[PDB]
């Protein structure tokens, strides 16, 4: 990384005297290429020389510096990342300066997969997660829904058992954006791997929290999906007050999600042989109809089918 | 006489605009932005005082594709490790538009993918690049689309199986490449190439269905690895791999159905990839392609309540989204308006459009074709996203040989 690719004084590798001993290796695309990329002079020059060092398996400092340029030109080139990792180890490069390097590249290209993988290999090699939660939090500060960032965080927390402060983090972020589905998923990730959802004091805290969020923002689907998610394994009809308390929200909070949740309760009621079969099924059909027809017509074929499913298995029959 | 045929243009459609409950967050601000932009596309017809009709710009798309199959500008430098992908995206888009492949282009693709093939099995992103399951999947699919003896014979099946065993992990999963990591896409890549070329051993996918099943979460969809947010790309890959493995049942299909159907956007008509994120043309395939797959699964369980005419999503609204919002006037298709075109979005917008047009379940066939009737595309197989004919033909040809080890 001595001479930058965007330096005014950048010089092609073919014009560098410290490379004069080695012959570049042109890409062989055949006599008549398809999907032939007409590379810039800069790109082709770097990759011709990368092909030369890879071919000869030259494990040198100059080769290492070259991988940097090849990565910068195409950071998705997993062949170059592999070779760079061979070099890190052969040359016994200081992995902490390499962490400084990956930190900078991830900041620049946060949605590239190869850069995050490379960081995880280094953390594994160093056996050191001390900078990770803070680094990831900076990335997430720029894009709170970055899928790779969330995955790396999950991996780090899991592998080094760093659960203790995560729920605080989730609550910070949920407060910043209560519609952030990545954060609802993180909340769930943390709880299911620590306390769990059977501790009845916890399940109630969670359900009260969600309902409280649903009340402030009734059309936020993530909260609805969470609520449903944390109650449905056991069965919605196991919680008889739930029906009543949602029906009470309807007056001044009736999203199609409330209605759809109402339908989920009714289906579980009917499946667990509840009181009034002939009836509960009807109330739900009223609801399905309202959804397919009026309140949620994009899903008409779904709600139709739920209707037909509920009819075929819960009528007088 | 006052009857609007286009679902997106009807007056009651304005009710489908975002309700933000007067609580603003980045998420709602961003969704509102897209919706303002899309509404202005929908409203264009009334405002210019012209009658709407939706035309798939087949000629513009064709010229974009036929040119890219040969030569790309330095703008595709970022895909220099994904050249078989470009072959697959381009050849599949051409097969959907019903354009034959000059036998010579066929042979040039063949020779090129031969150069990408690794001696130890699989294909890399370019000549002399190490192998990787993604470009291996793309190479195999492209070769199957070509579908000649020459194309079929480029694939070294023995080495392919070795390569797949080299990536297979203890817990069911597969590495995307050597020294790499696992996700649901790699299992799909492995299942696709393995099933098509007939190299599935009894132990190859041992544990794989259960590993994929661990990826389904509280939402009903599937994340890239266990514990991760549900996402359409991974969900598609998860369910389609399980269809190939005949373990559809490993998942809770009811939560899965409910999750994917929820991912269709009430206003835009297209699909989002995750809950509370923005609409995007490519999910027209990843998300909507789950519906044919769930249909075959639920029908095979004897679900008596399934439609015999329609997939469980608004086929019409998805077509209106793609045709009105996802076409580049110069040729190619798009994530959304104001995004720039590329061959990936061109491939998956067309793939999704085709799925939205063609229902099929037993002897029940039923097309729905919005806009002019020439908009109708060739069908695509929901598991492999190549032509159903290319699939049947390939499987049949490779069943002629034994699973390596026989
Ligand atoms: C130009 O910016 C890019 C960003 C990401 C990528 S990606 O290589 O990581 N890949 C494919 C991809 C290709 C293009 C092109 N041309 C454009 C986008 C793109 N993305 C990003 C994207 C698309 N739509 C919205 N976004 C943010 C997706 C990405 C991941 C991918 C890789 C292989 C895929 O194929 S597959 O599921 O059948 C597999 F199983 F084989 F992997 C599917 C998705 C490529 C370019
Ligand atoms: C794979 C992967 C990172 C998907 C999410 O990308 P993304 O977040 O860029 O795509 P999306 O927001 O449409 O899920
Ligand atoms: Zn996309």
């Amino acid at each position: 990384g001595f001479l930058s690719l965007d330096s005014p004084t950048y010089v092609l590798y073919r014009d560098r005297a410290e490379w004069a001993d080695i012959d570049p290796v042109p890409q062989n695309d055949g006599p008549s290429p398809v999907v032939q990329i007409i590379y810039s002079e800069k790109f082709r020059d770097v990759y011709d020389y990368f092909r030369a060092v890879l071919q000869r398996d030259e494990r040198s400092e100059r080769a290492f510096k070259l991988t940097r340029d090849a990565i910068e030109l195409n950071a998705a080139n997993y062949t170059v990342w592999h070779f760079r990792r061979v070099l890190l180890r052969s040359l016994q490069k200081d992995l902490q300066e390499e962490m400084n390097y990956i930190i900078a590249i991830i900041e620049e290209q946060p949605k590239n997969y190869q850069v995050w993988h490379h960081r995880r290999v280094l953390v594994e090699w160093l056996k050191d997660p001390s900078q990770e939660l803070e680094f990831i939090a900076d990335i997430l500060n720029q894009d709170a829904k970055n899928y790779h960032a969330w995955q790396h965080r999950q991996w780090v927390i899991q592998e080094f058992r760093l659960w203790d402060n995560e729920l605080q983090y989730v609550d910070q972020l949920l407060k910043e954006d209560v519609r952030n589905n990545s954060v609802w998923n993180q909340r769930h990730f943390v709880i299911s791997n620590t306390t769990g959802y059977s501790d009845r004091a916890v399940l109630e805290r969670e359900v009260q929290y969600t309902l409280e969020m649903i009340k402030l923002v009734p059309h936020n689907e993530s909260a609805w999906n969470y609520l449903k998610g944390i109650l449905q394994d056991r069965g919605l009809s196991r919680y008889p007050n739930l029906l009543n308390q949602l029906l009470d929200l309807q007056p001044s909070h009736s999203s199609p999600y409330l209605i759809a949740f109402l339908v989920d309760i009714y289906e579980d009621m009917l499946e667990n042989q509840c009181d009034n079969k002939e009836d509960i099924l009807n109330k739900a059909l009223e609801l399905c109809e309202i959804l397919a027809k009026e309140k949620d017509t994009i899903r008409k074929e779904y709600w139709r089918y739920i209707g037909r499913s509920l009819q075929s298995k819960h009528s007088r029959e | 006489v006052w009857s609007e045929p286009l679902y997106s243009l009807r007056p009651e459609h304005a009710r489908e605009r975002l309700q933000d409950d007067s609580v603003e967050t980045v998420t709602s601000i961003e969704q509102a932005k897209v919706e303002e932009k899309i509404q202005e596309v929908f409203s264009s017809y009334k405002f210019n005082h012209l009658v709407p009709r939706l035309v798939l710009q087949r000629e513009k798309h064709f010229h974009y594709l036929k040119r890219g199959l040969r030569q790309l500008t330095d703008a595709y430098e970022c895909l220099d490790a994904s050249r078989p992908w470009l072959c697959y995206w381009i050849l599949h888009s051409l097969e959907l538009l019903d354009e034959p492949i000059p036998q010579i282009v066929a042979t040039d693709v063949c020779q090129f993918l031969e150069l990408c093939q690794s001696p130890d099995g699989g294909f890399g992103g370019g000549p002399g690049q190490y192998p990787h399951l993604a470009p291996t999947y793309a190479a195999v699919n492209a070769l199957c689309i070509i579908g000649t003896e020459e194309a079929y014979n480029v694939i070294n099946r023995e080495k392919l199986l070795q390569y797949l065993y080299s990536l297979k992990q203890p817990d069911g999963s597969f590495l995307m490449h050597v020294g790499g990591e696992v996700d649901v896409r790699s299992a799909y890549c492995a299942a696709s190439v393995a099933s098509l070329t007939n190299i599935i051993t009894p132990d190859l996918f041992e544990g794989t269905a259960e590993w994929i099943a661990r990826c389904q979460n509280w939402e009903g969809g599937i994340g890239g690895v266990p514990g991760m947010e549900a996402h359409g790309g991974y969900t598609f890959c998860g369910l389609a791999a399980l269809v190939i493995l005949k373990k559809e049942r490993s998942l809770n299909l009811k939560s899965l159905l409910q999750w994917v159907t929820s991912r269709q956007m009430r206003f835009e008509g297209g699909f989002q990839g995750r809950c509370n994120k923005l609409v995007d043309g490519c999910y027209s395939f990843w998300q909507a392609g789950l519906l044919p797959l769930l249909h075959r699964a639920l029908h095979a369980q004897g679900d008596p309540a399934l439609s015999m005419s329609h997939w469980m999503f608004h086929q019409q609204a998805l077509q209106e989204y793609i045709l009105m919002c996802c076409q580049c006037p110069a040729g190619g298709l798009l994530d959304k308006p104001g995004k720039s075109r590329d061959f990936y979005h061109t491939c998956y917008c067309l793939s999704g459009l085709s799925i939205a047009q063609h229902f099929g379940s037993g002897a029940m066939l039923h097309d729905v074709v919005m806009g002019v009737p020439e908009n109708v595309l060739q069908p695509t197989h929901p598991v492999y996203n190549i032509g159903p004919d290319k699939v049947i033909q390939a499987t049949t040809h490779f069943l002629q040989k034994p699973v390596p080890g026989f």
